[PDB]
C-alpha cells in the first residue's frame, strides 16, 4: 500500500536531484566552440554478395576484418582492405538478427529469432568453421550480443532479462533483471567493467559485469530504443529511438545533455555510431541514407545516402579511418 | 590430420609410375596441396601443386611437362602421374597440405612422404650457414639470404621457416617471419628486412634439434635453402 | 527502277527526323533506367532481350538521319559509296533482330502465363545470351553479303545531270539475291507472327479463363490483358502492311511480274516504312514505361 | 509485495548516487573531443598517399 | 601486382559461386509463416501437414517445396521480429471456431488477424485464413447462442449462416481490399486436402510475381 507512495515519493527526490545539476545548457558552453562545417565521405569499397537484408554486422580488433549477417543464412567474413571474403559460415537458423567479432579474432557469435547463441571458431586445425557452443536458456529473440573475452558474452534477449553465458561451461553466470520491454541494444565500455542496455521501454539501464544490479536508469525517450552507441572515453552514451531523435547521456551528469533532432526527419533510428574523438555522431535512419550530428554543438554535418533500402547497421573502426554501413538492399558500403 | 602417401619403392628409368596422397582429419576440398621433394642428404624442393577445388595447377620449371598432378575430392585423395622419370627423381616426396586467407599459416602439416629410388629466373635462397654445433642452453641465430626483395607492396614479406627432425616429417616452424604457427613454443622469434633474415632460438631444447629450411614464397617458382643442421 | 513516288521525298524527311527525336529519347531513358536500376543480379532472359531490342531500337535511329539526309536531297546519295550500303544494312539487320526479340519477349511471357512453376525456378540468363548472340550473328551474315554487294545504281532524270545514284533502291531489272533475301525476311517474319499471335491467343485466353472460384487478380489480369492487347495490334498495324505490300512490290520492281497497280502497291508501300519506323518509337514507350516502375519513377519525380 | 520491494529499493540505490553538474560533464566533453580532434581521419581530412582505402 | 594474393581471390570467387548457389536454390522454396491465437489452431495444421522458439516445417507438394516458420512460441513483441517476414510468400492464419465460449478468444484472434493484415511489411503479402474446429463449432452452436460473441448477429444458429457471418466479418477487417487476398477457407481434423488449397494460394501469387516480372501489371 505505502510501497508506491514511496516509489513516488523516491522519483520525485531523484528528478529534483537530476534538476538541482541542470546549471547549464550544452550549447551554452559549446558557443564558445567552431563549427565542423561540411563533411563528405566516399563510398570506397561496396560489399556486395548476401542475397538477402543485411541485419548486423561488427568490426575485429584489426580493423581488416569485419563479419556480416544477413537473412540468408550466411556469415560472411570481409577483408576491409581488399574487398575479399576470408570466410563463409552456414548458418542453421537464417533468421539472425545479431552478430558479434571475438576482441581476438578466434570466436564470432550469432543468434536471432532461434533464442540460441552460436559460437564459431576461427582459429581451428581444419579448414571449416566448425560451432564452438550453443548457449541456450533465453525466452526472447537474441537483439544484441558481444564479448568481454574469449570465455564470456553478454548476450540480450527480448524477454527483458539479459544474460551473461561462460562459453566453456555452457550457463549463465549472472542474469540481469529489471526492465519492462524487450531489450533492443547492448554497448559494453571499453573498460569491459559496465555496459548499458536499451529496451523497448524508452529507458537505458547501466550494469556491472560482476555484482549484477542495475545502478543508473536514464529516460528521456518517447518510444522503443534501437540503438545504443558508448562514448569513446566510457563516461557517457549516445541512444537513438524510434522518435526521430538521438540522446546523449553522461553517467556523471545523471541526466541528458542535448538531443540530435531536425524537423525534416520523421522516421527512426536504426543504428548509431561514434567517431574516434566523438565529434562526429554517426546515426542510420529508415530514409535510406545514414546522417552526421556534431556531438558538441547539434548540426548535422553530413549525408551518406548511398543505399537502396533502410540503413540497418553502422561500425566505425578503433582507428577511426572508415565507416562500414550496412544495409536491407543486401550492399554493405565502406565510406571514407 | 593426417597424410599417407603410397607409390614409392624402386622404379625403373622411363617407367611411369602413380602416387597416391590419402588425406583424412581436414576439410580436403578446402586445402591447397604441394609436392617437396627430399633427395638423399639435399635441401628440398617443389615439385607441383593444386589449389582449392582445383582452380588453378602449379608446376615447376625444373620438371615441367613429365608431372601430372590431380586431385579427387569424393575420396579425398591426392593423385601423381609421373612418366619418363630420370635418374634425378630419386628422393622422398612430401604432401604438403596449405591453406590462404588473411592470417592463413600455410605448409602448416606435412605427410610422412614416401621413399622413390630410379636405378640407373628463379628466386636464389643463399643459404650460407650449413651446419655449426652448438651446446644447449645459448642462444642460436640462423642467417638467410634472398636474391630479390621478398618485400611486397602490401607489406607482408613471404618466407617461411621449416624444421626437420632426423627421422621424422619436416614442420611449420614460422611463417612470414612474425607470427607463429599453433603448436611451436614460444622460443622462435625472426627478424626480417629487405632480402636480410634471421631466425633466433632463446633456448635450445632436444626437440629443436633438426635441419633449418628458409623457403621464399613470393613467387611460385618456391626454392627451398640449402639446410643448417644442430645438435644437442 | 522507274517507279518513283515523289511525295516520298517531302514526306520521310520530318516524319523521320521526329521519329529520331522521340525513339532517341525514349531509348536513353530506358538504357538509364536499365543501367541505374537493375544489377547483376537482376538480369533475367526477359531484361537481356528487352536491353536488346532497346540497343536495336537505338542503333535504327542513329541510323535514320542518313536516310533523312537522303530524302531531303530528293533521293540523290552524295556521302561516299560504301556509307550508303552500311546504312541499308543496319536498316534492316536493326529491324529484324527487333522484330525477332520481340518475338521470342512474346514466347517467353506465353511460358510463363501457361507454366508458371517451371518458369519461376529456372535460371535463364544462358538461354538468353545464346539465343541473342545467334540471332545477332546470323542477321550480319545474311547482310555481309549486301553489304559488300554493290547497291548504287544511276537512273538517269529529267536535267543535264540527271545520273541520280541511287542508294539501295530502285535497283535494275532482276536480281535473284534481292528477291531471294526479300522473299526470305517475308516468310521469316511471317513465321515469327504466327508464333507471336498464337501466344498472345493463349495468353488472353488464359487470361479470360474466368475461374469458376473468385478471381484473385481481376486488376492485375486487366492490365496484363490490355498491355497484350496494345502491343499485338501495334505490332500487327506496323509489321504486317509492310510485309504484304513489300513483296509484291518488289517482284514488280525486280520486272519478274510486271503486274497492274505499281503506282498503287508503290504508295502503299511507302506508309509502311513510315509504320515500321513509329513502331521502333512505340514499342519500347508501351513495354517499359508502363510496366510496373516507370511510372512509379515518373510520379515520384513529378510529386 | 516482491516487486514494489524490488522497485523502492532500486529507486533508493539509483538515488544514493553521486551528484555532478552538467556544466563540468560539457567542460569534459569538450575538453575530450578537442584533445583528439587532429587524431580524428574523419573529422579533419587525410591524404590518400598513406589512407589505407586508395 | 600480387605475390599469394591470387589464392585469395581463388578463395573469394569460389565461396561467391558457394553463396550465389545456395541463393539459388533457396529461392524456388515457398515461404510460409504461420500464425494463430492458440496452440489449437496452429498445431492442429502443423501436425496436418507432412514432414526453441521458431519452428521450421519443410514439406514437398507436387514438386514444389514449402518451408512453414511458426513463430508461436515467441512471446516478445511482434513489431520486432515480423519485419524479418516482408519476403513472405503467404501467412497462413489459423482461427479455432470452437473457441467463441471458451473464455474473448475470438476477439484477440480478430485483434491479430487486422494487426497483422493492415501492417506496413505485410501491405500486399497474401493471408491464408483456416477457420479449424469445425465440428466441435457445429456441436456447440446448438446450445451456446452465439450472440455472446457478435451481439449484432440477427440470423439463425445454424451452421452454414454463422460459419458465414464469421467469414464476413474477419474478410471486413481489410480496410484495403483490392491490393490483398484472402483465403478462408474452414477444416478439420480429418481433411486432408488443406495441402491443395494452400498449393492454389501459393501458385496464385507466383502467377502473380511472373506477371510481375514479365512486363505485366
Ligand atoms: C525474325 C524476322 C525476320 C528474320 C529474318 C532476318 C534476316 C535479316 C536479313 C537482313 C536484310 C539485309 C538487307 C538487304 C535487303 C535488300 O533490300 C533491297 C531493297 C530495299 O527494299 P526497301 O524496303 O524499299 O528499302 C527501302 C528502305 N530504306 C531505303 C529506307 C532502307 O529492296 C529493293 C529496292 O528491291
Amino acid at each position: 500500500d505505502q510501497l508506491r507512495q514511496e516509489a513516488e515519493q523516491l522519483k520525485n527526490q531523484i528528478r529534483d536531484a537530476r534538476k538541482a545539476c541542470a546549471d547549464a545548457t550544452l550549447s551554452q558552453i559549446t558557443n564558445n566552440i567552431d563549427p565542423v562545417g561540411r563533411i563528405q565521405m566516399r563510398t570506397r569499397r561496396t560489399l556486395r554478395g548476401h542475397l538477402a537484408k543485411i541485419y548486423a554486422m561488427h568490426w575485429g580488433t584489426d580493423s581488416r576484418l569485419l563479419v556480416s549477417a544477413s537473412q540468408d543464412g550466411k556469415l560472411i567474413i570481409w577483408d576491409s582492405y581488399t574487398t575479399n571474403k576470408v570466410h563463409a559460415i552456414p548458418l542453421r537458423s537464417s533468421w539472425v538478427m545479431t552478430c558479434a567479432y571475438a576482441p581476438s579474432g578466434n570466436y564470432v557469435a550469432c543468434g536471432g529469432l532461434d533464442n540460441i547463441c552460436s559460437i564459431y571458431n576461427l582459429k581451428t586445425r581444419e579448414g571449416n568453421v566448425r560451432v564452438s557452443r550453443e548457449l541456450a536458456g533465453h525466452t526472447g529473440y537474441l537483439s544484441c550480443c558481444r564479448f568481454l573475452d574469449d570465455n564470456q558474452i553478454v548476450t540480450s534477449s527480448g524477454d527483458t532479462t539479459c544474460a551473461l553465458w561462460d562459453i566453456e561451461t555452457g550457463q549463465q553466470t549472472t542474469t540481469f533483471t529489471g526492465h519492462t520491454g524487450d531489450v533492443m541494444s547492448l554497448s559494453l565500455a571499453p573498460d569491459t567493467r559496465l555496459f548499458v542496455s536499451g529496451a523497448c521501454d524508452a529507458s537505458a539501464k547501466l550494469w556491472d559485469v560482476r555484482e549484477g544490479m542495475c545502478r543508473q536508469t536514464f529516460t528521456g525517450h518517447e518510444s522503443d530504443i534501437n540503438a545504443i552507441c558508448f562514448f569513446p572515453n566510457g563516461n557517457a552514451f549516445a541512444t537513438g529511438s524510434d522518435d526521430a531523435t538521438c540522446r546523449l547521456f553522461d553517467l556523471r551528469a545523471d541526466q541528458e545533455l542535448m538531443t540530435y533532432s531536425h524537423d525534416n526527419i520523421i522516421c527512426g533510428i536504426t543504428s548509431v555510431s561514434f567517431s574516434k574523438s566523438g565529434r562526429l555522431l554517426l546515426a542510420g535512419y529508415d530514409d535510406f541514407n545514414c546522417n552526421v550530428w556534431d556531438a558538441l554543438k547539434a548540426d548535422r554535418a553530413g549525408v551518406l545516402a548511398g543505399h537502396d533500402n533502410r540503413v540497418s547497421c553502422l561500425g566505425v573502426t578503433d582507428d577511426g579511418m572508415a565507416v562500414a554501413t550496412g544495409s536491407w538492399d543486401s550492399f554493405l558500403k565502406i565510406w571514407n | 590430420v593426417q597424410l599417407v602417401e603410397s607409390g614409392g619403392g624402386l622404379v625403373q628409368p622411363g617407367g611411369s609410375r602413380k602416387l597416391s596422397c590419402s588425406a583424412s582429419g581436414f576439410a580436403f576440398s578446402s586445402f591447397g596441396m604441394h609436392w617437396v621433394r627430399q633427395a638423399p642428404e639435399k635441401g628440398l624442393e617443389w615439385v607441383a601443386y593444386i589449389s582449392s577445388g582445383s582452380g588453378t595447377i602449379y608446376y615447376a620449371d625444373t620438371v615441367k611437362g613429365r608431372f601430372t598432378i590431380s586431385r579427387d575430392d569424393p575420396k579425398n585423395t591426392l593423385f601423381l602421374q609421373m612418366t619418363s622419370l630420370r635418374s634425378e627423381d630419386t628422393a622422398m616426396y612430401y604432401c604438403v597440405r596449405s591453406i590462404y586467407y588473411y592470417g592463413s599459416s600455410p605448409f602448416d602439416f606435412w605427410g610422412q612422404g614416401t621413399t622413390l629410388t630410379v636405378s640407373a629466373a628463379d628466386i636464389v635462397m643463399t643459404q650460407a650457414t650449413s651446419s655449426v654445433p652448438v651446446t644447449p642452453g645459448e642462444s642460436v641465430s640462423i642467417s638467410c639470404r634472398s636474391s630479390k626483395s621478398l618485400l611486397h607492396s602490401n607489406g607482408n614479406t613471404y618466407l617461411y621457416w621449416f624444421l626437420q627432425r632426423p627421422g621424422q616429417s619436416p614442420q611449420l616452424l614460422i611463417y612470414r617471419m612474425s607470427n607463429l604457427a599453433s603448436g611451436v613454443p614460444d622460443r622462435f622469434s625472426g627478424s626480417g628486412s629487405g632480402t636480410a633474415f634471421t631466425l633466433t632460438i632463446s633456448r635450445l631444447e632436444a626437440e629443436d634439434v633438426g635441419v633449418y629450411y628458409c623457403m621464399q614464397h613470393l613467387e611460385y617458382p618456391l626454392t627451398f635453402g640449402a639446410g643448417t643442421k644442430l645438435e644437442l | 527502277s522507274h517507279m518513283d513516288s515523289e511525295f516520298r521525298y517531302t514526306l520521310f524527311p520530318i516524319v523521320y527526323s521526329i521519329i529520331f527525336v522521340l525513339g532517341v529519347i525514349a531509348n536513353g531513358y530506358v538504357l538509364w533506367v536499365f543501367a541505374r536500376l537493375y544489377p547483376c543480379k537482376k538480369f533475367n532472359e526477359i531484361k537481356i532481350f528487352m536491353v536488346n531490342l532497346t540497343m536495336a531500337d537505338m542503333l535504327f535511329l542513329i541510323t535514320l538521319p542518313l536516310w533523312i539526309v537522303y530524302y531531303q536531297n530528293q533521293g540523290n546519295w552524295i556521302l561516299p559509296k560504301f556509307l550508303c550500303n552500311v546504312a541499308g544494312c543496319l536498316f534492316f539487320i536493326n529491324t529484324y533482330c527487333s522484330v525477332a526479340f520481340l518475338g521470342v519477349i512474346t514466347y517467353n511471357r506465353f511460358q510463363a502465363v501457361t507454366r508458371p512453376i517451371k518458369t519461376a525456378q529456372a535460371n535463364t540468363r544462358k538461354r538468353g545470351i545464346s539465343l541473342s548472340l545467334v540471332i545477332w550473328v546470323a542477321i550480319v551474315g545474311a547482310a555481309s553479303y549486301f553489304l559488300i554487294l554493290d547497291s548504287t545504281n544511276t537512273v538517269p532524270d529529267s536535267a543535264g545531270s540527271g545520273n541520280v545514284t541511287r542508294c539501295f533502291e530502285h535497283y535494275e531489272k532482276g536480281s535473284v539475291p534481292v528477291l531471294i533475301i526479300h522473299i526470305f525476311i517475308v516468310f521469316s517474319f511471317f513465321l515469327v507472327f504466327l508464333i507471336i499471335l498464337f501466344c498472345n491467343l493463349v495468353i488472353i485466353r488464359t487470361l479470360l479463363m474466368q475461374p469458376v472460384q473468385q478471381q484473385r487478380n481481376a486488376e492485375v489480369k486487366r492490365r496484363a490483358l490490355w498491355m497484350v492487347c496494345t502491343v499485338l495490334a501495334v505490332f500487327i498495324i506496323c509489321f504486317v502492311p509492310h510485309h504484304v505490300v513489300q513483296l509484291p512490290w518488289t517482284l514488280a520492281e525486280l520486272g519478274f511480274q510486271d503486274s497492274k497497280f505499281h503506282q498503287a502497291i508503290n504508295d502503299a508501300h511507302q506508309v509502311t516504312l513510315c509504320l515500321l519506323s513509329t513502331n521502333c518509337v512505340l514499342d519500347p514507350v508501351i513495354y517499359c514505361f508502363l510496366t510496373k516502375k516507370f511510372r512509379k519513377h515518373l510520379t515520384e519525380k513529378f510529386y | 509485495i516482491a516487486q514494489a520491494r524490488k522497485l523502492v529499493e532500486q529507486l533508493k540505490m539509483e538515488a544514493n548516487i553521486d551528484r555532478i553538474k552538467v556544466s563540468k560533464a560539457a567542460a569534459d566533453l569538450m575538453a575530450y573531443c578537442e584533445a583528439h580532434a587532429k587524431e580524428d581521419p574523419l573529422l579533419t581530412p587525410v591524404p590518400a598517399s598513406e589512407n589505407p582505402f586508395r | 601486382l600480387s605475390a599469394e594474393d591470387k589464392a585469395a581471390v581463388e578463395r573469394s570467387k569460389m565461396i561467391d559461386r558457394n553463396l550465389r548457389e545456395d541463393g539459388e536454390k533457396a529461392a524456388r522454396e515457398v515461404k510460409l509463416l504461420l500464425l494463430g491465437a492458440g496452440e489449437s489452431g496452429k498445431s492442429t495444421i502443423v501436425k496436418q501437414m507432412k514432414i526453441t522458439g521458431i519452428v521450421e516445417t519443410h514439406f514437398t507438394f507436387k514438386d514444389l517445396h514449402f518451408k512453414m516458420f511458426d513463430v508461436g512460441a515467441q512471446r516478445s513483441e511482434r513489431k520486432k521480429w515480423i519485419h524479418c517476414f516482408e519476403g513472405v510468400t503467404a501467412i497462413i492464419f489459423c482461427v479455432a471456431l470452437s473457441d467463441y465460449d471458451l473464455v474473448n478468444r475470438m476477439h484477440e484472434s480478430m485483434k491479430l488477424f487486422d494487426s497483422i493484415c493492415n501492417n506496413k511489411w505485410f501491405t500486399d503479402t497474401s493471408i491464408i485464413l483456416f477457420l479449424n474446429k469445425k465440428d466441435l463449432f457445429e456441436e456447440k452452436i446448438k446450445k451456446s447462442p452465439l450472440t455472446i460473441c457478435y451481439p449484432e448477429y440477427a440470423g439463425s444458429n445454424t451452421y452454414e449462416e454463422a460459419a458465414a457471418y464469421i467469414q464476413c466479418q474477419f474478410e471486413d477487417l481489410n480496410k484495403r481490399k483490392d491490393t490483398k487476398e484472402i483465403y478462408t477457407h474452414f477444416t478439420c481434423s480429418t481433411d486432408t486436402k488443406n495441402v491443395q488449397f494452400v498449393f492454389d494460394a501459393v501458385t496464385d501469387v507466383i502467377i502473380k510475381n511472373n506477371l510481375k516480372d514479365c512486363g505485366l501489371f
